[PDB]
RNA sequence: AGGUCUGUGAUGCCCUCAGACGCCCUGGGCCGCACGCGCGCUACACUGGCGGGGCCAGCCGGCGCCCGCGAGGACGCGCGGAGCCCCCGCCGUGGCCGGGACCGCGGGCUGGAACGCCCCCGCGCACCAGGAAUGUCUUGUAGGCGCCCGCCCCCACCGCG
């Protein structure tokens, strides 16, 4: 129902204020009509979706992808942070492939250094480019005349 | 609370307790109803009643100060009309069970009543939470 | 035989009003709520003037039936000539449109 | 025919005085009530082109009323353009 | 063209059926179904009869299929 | 259900209302063998009937069978909605019944002939062998 | 006094409407007046067929019309009717570029 | 000499002009069916059908309470989004729970007026992957899945998106 670029969602005013402001870092990820939008806060160490512990997101099949950038890499890191991701777009899979890059980016940039930034992007990078960088390409038009993009109704020329 | 359990076992373990204490008492028209146009045969289990009316308190608790009309609940539970030789289309599910569940949980003061519709009252939160740690273990 | 129950020798007489809770949607819709209108009422009483004292052709083809017409000898548009018609019990609470043919039946 | 009528018993049946719901198309005729009888007592929409008095394959859609053949001669003053 | 019994008369529930997958390790109920020449809501019945003696465990439970083991061998 | 090894009484072929059904299909749809009957009126009857639906047809006896026979013709005595019968109403009777196999010839057939007396569009069309609802015949289902 | 006045500006032609807030803010540099919130653009559709008799290849023209808008609320009462006139003369005369004041 | 004088206060020349081809009113017809084919829609099933549950879109978008199985109906106010899919069970190769054409009672909506459109019970046609022949397509593409607008008193298997 979202469409994801309301303001509301971009600031994350769901979130009460004097909660709001303890998030310092912010980051974004987005695959395809969907945006996810993170929020990070050095803790104990966890993760949420739209108001869910991150292990029970339904896709289930998927867990691993969600998780990713998590096993990449050591979780000496990742426990000393906590997100609170909130997402909303087209489609469960884009929400997913969004949400672990935006994971990415997240925990990249509390590093705080940046050597050990750009080492940290050679290993994420070699993996699956397509977890830092975005994905561009993005669903075409319709001409009249036929009935989809590219296919055209049926000719009878006899 | 709630959202750290999946609906599956939350829904079911409600429903036998709800069953249980008596709070909701399936009336007599659940006898020969096929909740909604859309469907086409009628419910093959014995109390889908009581798993309706827990799934309905999960979305009321979930939804917070909003409030949900009864309509708006019914189209949650839309499905697909088929056999008809022509492309299918969606249709809403049935409000009188919907309606008839509702009055049963606001006769128990567990659903109050806001300027439209309804939503969560306090010791409804609170009995939903309970029964959720209780089954988080 | 009957209808609904109802016998057909007190049939006659019998007033429209009471019989019309025994009929299906139309009749109980255009009857009840929406009403009737000038030409149909001036039909009727027309018909009944003949009754108290030649065949009444018409245009109407929507003219719902009434008990009373029972034994009455009615003439009917079809776009050309006109038709006869006569209302028997069974064939009470129906319109004048299904006793007569606009097309006709095709043949090689 | 002032001085008449019918059976007592049948004007129960007449149709609700409630306001037809038929009513004609005005695009801006003052409604106001031998030949007068029945001149136009049919009552229908007439709605039509208010350009070209054609009631044929009339946009309704926004408030225009116009003819889809006359809409592109005028709809470069009307403001719409043909762009994409 | 094949008919096939929705339930044992007797004797057959115990004498084979229940002593053919014994002298397997893997099965399903259409891997049964084939073999016993039988239908298969008898093999998902037996099956839940066998698990509950403990016998036969399963290794990837599913709606569509589940596997199972002869773990008593 | 619960049963692997059959019944003592197991009846392998069921008969009713001159339609035989076999015995080794779920009970709720070997029924609906029954002209008149179907899925909707068979579950709604079996439990105003006190009887399991998903046991194998094999399996009911007597006592179960009568019940069941007894609903199923005075059903209106027993609850079941006057919206759900067949004949939701009756052109002679006045009142709401059901009727099944024996009788439902006589239900398309006598209503026939109530046509052709009086004349009916309607009946013209089922005697020439055309469409009786507003259906194109220019090219839609040629013989 | 104080009257919780509304302005708003409507019209189709992006370059003017542009420019005309420009103006407009420049006029309220000391009112107070502030951004205006810029509304989704109402992009009306019509669709014909090319061919006044249908012959041919079916194609379609695609005509479509844009209404942007924009409002400068923030007035209200912090002017006076005195100048709201004054607010209404100093803008500039542009031919179309409707506008509205309300409280 | 492709189509359009039947889009127009765009028009030459012909035909009609007081028993009218003018304008208007009541009906009927444009849908009528032994047959030939053109664009489409639904299927012939286990990579599936039914029931319960969880859940996310965009062109954009209106809701509460109460009756009614449902379609729908009486009130009162400004408030709001889906199929595929995933999970648990039943069915078990049988033209069967695949298929929903056709037909019989009935309950409602629009309209002055149902021949129009919806919902319920019942019956359950061909169809077992289709010959000679032939059409379209290279990335968010084909294919599958659904959702809004157009003409519209009611109705979308159509067209634009
Ligand atoms: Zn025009």
């Amino acid at each position: 129902m979202a469409k994801g670029n309301r303001r509301d969602l971009l600031e994350r005013n769901d979130i009460e204020v004097r909660e709001r402001d303890k998030y310092t870092v912010h980051t974004l990820g987005k695959k395809k009509n969907s945006v996810a939008v993170a929020f990070v806060k050095a803790g104990k160490g966890d993760i949420l979706v739209n108001n869910v512990p991150l292990a029970l997101v339904r896709p289930e099949i998927l867990r691993t992808k969600v998780s990713e950038p998590i096993m990449i890499l050591g979780e000496s890191l990742f426990k000393g942070l906590d997100m609170n991701i909130k997402v909303a777009g087209g489609g469960h899979v884009s929400q997913i492939y969004a949400v672990r890059q935006a994971i990415s980016r997240g925990v990249l940039a509390s590093v705080k250094d940046e050597a050990a930034r750009s080492e940290l992007r050679a290993k994420l990078v070699s993996y699956d480019r397509q977890l830092v960088v975005s994905d561009p390409r993005r669903c075409e038009a319709k001409k009249f005349g036929g009935r989809g993009a590219r296919a055209r109704r049926q000719k009878s020329y006899r | 609370s709630v959202t750290r359990v999946p609906a599956d076992v939350f829904i079911n373990s409600f429903a036998a307790h709800l069953k249980n204490r008596g709070i909701i008492k399936c009336p007599a028209f659940t006898d020969y109803v096929k909740t909604g146009v859309s469907r086409q045969y009628a419910p093959r289990d014995a109390d889908w009643f009581y798993i309706k009316a827990a799934s309905v308190i999960r979305h009321f608790y979930i939804s917070g100060s909003h409030s949900i009309g009864v309509a708006g609940l019914a189209r949650k539970y839309s499905s697909l009309q088929k056999g008809k030789t022509t492309p299918h289309h969606t249709k809403r599910a049935s409000c009188k069970v919907i309606r008839s569940i509702v009055s049963q949980f606001l006769g128990q003061k567990l659903l109050i009543a806001g300027e439209r519709g309804r939503h969560i009252s306090p010791n409804g939160r609170k009995m939903v939470e309970d029964f959720a740690e209780g089954l988080q273990k | 035989p009957n209808f609904r129950g109802v016998e057909v020798e007190k049939l006659a007489t019998m007033k429209i009003t009471d019989i019309l809770p025994k009929l299906n949607a139309r009749c109980r819709r255009r009857i009840g709520k929406h009403g009737l209108s000038m030409k149909h009422l001036r039909f009727v009483n027309k018909l009944r003037l003949r009754r108290a004292a030649k065949i009444v052709r018409t245009h109407l083809r929507d003219m719902i039936i009434f008990p009373e017409m029972i034994g009455m000898t009615v003439s009917v548009y079809n776009g050309r000539q006109f038709i006869p018609v006569e209302i028997k019990p069974p064939m009470v609470g129906r319109a004048l449109r299904e006793y007569s043919m606009s097309y006709k039946i095709v043949s090689h | 025919r002032n001085l008449g009528s019918c059976g007592a018993e049948d004007l129960d049946s007449r149709v609700h005085p409630s306001t037809i719901f038929w009513p004609t198309e005005a695009d801006n005729a003052s409604g106001v009530p031998m030949r007068e009888t029945e001149f136009c007592t049919h009552i229908a929409h007439k709605r039509e082109c208010r350009i070209c008095g054609n009631y044929n394959s009339v946009y309704r859609k926004y408030g225009l009323f116009i003819c889809r053949r006359c809409f592109k001669e005028n709809a470069g003053k009307i403001g719409f353009v043909k762009l994409h | 063209k094949v008919d096939y019994p929705t339930l044992f008369a007797d004797e057959a529930a115990m004498n084979e059926a229940l002593k053919f997958i014994k002298n397997s390790k893997c099965i399903t109920h259409t891997q049964i179904c084939e073999r016993l020449r039988v239908s298969v809501a008898l093999a998902k019945r037996v099956m839940r009869q066998l698990v509950k003696s403990g016998d036969f465990a399963i290794v990837s439970k599913s709606s569509r299929m589940t596997i199972f083991k002869n773990m008593t061998k | 259900m619960t049963t692997i090894v059959q019944p003592n009484d197991y009846r392998d072929l069921l008969r009713m209302f001159n339609t035989n059904i076999q015995g080794k299909v779920v009970l709720e749809c070997a029924l609906v063998g029954i002209k008149g009957i179907g899925r909707r009126f068979a579950n709604v009857a079996l439990k105003k009937a006190n009887i399991d639906v998903h046991k194998r047809a094999g399996e009911l006896t007597a006592a179960e069978e009568d019940a069941l026979m007894k609903v199923l013709e005075d059903p209106l005595s027993h609850g079941i909605p006057a919206w759900m019968l067949n004949r939701n109403n009756d052109f002679e009777s006045g009142k709401d019944m059901h009727i099944l196999v024996n009788t439902i010839a006589s239900t398309h057939r006598a209503d026939l002939e109530r046509l052709r007396k009086t004349r009916c569009e309607r009946g013209v069309r089922h005697h020439h062998n055309l469409k009786v609802r507003g259906q194109h015949t220019k090219s839609t289902g040629r013989r | 006094m104080h009257q919780k006045y509304t302005i708003i500006v409507v019209g189709k032609d992006l370059k003017l409407v542009e420019r005309y807030v420009k103006s407009i803010v420049k006029e309220g540099r000391a009112f107070g007046i502030s951004g205006p919130c810029r509304a989704p653009v109402r992009r009306l559709t019509i669709t014909t067929r090319k061919s006044p008799c249908g012959e041919g290849t079916n194609t379609w023209h695609r005509f479509e019309l844009r209404m942007y808008k924009r409002t400068f609320w923030v007035t209200c009462g912090g002017n006076d009717i005195s100048t709201i006139l004054s607010k209404t003369v100093v803008i500039p005369g542009i031919q179309v570029t409707v506008e509205v004041e309300e409280p």
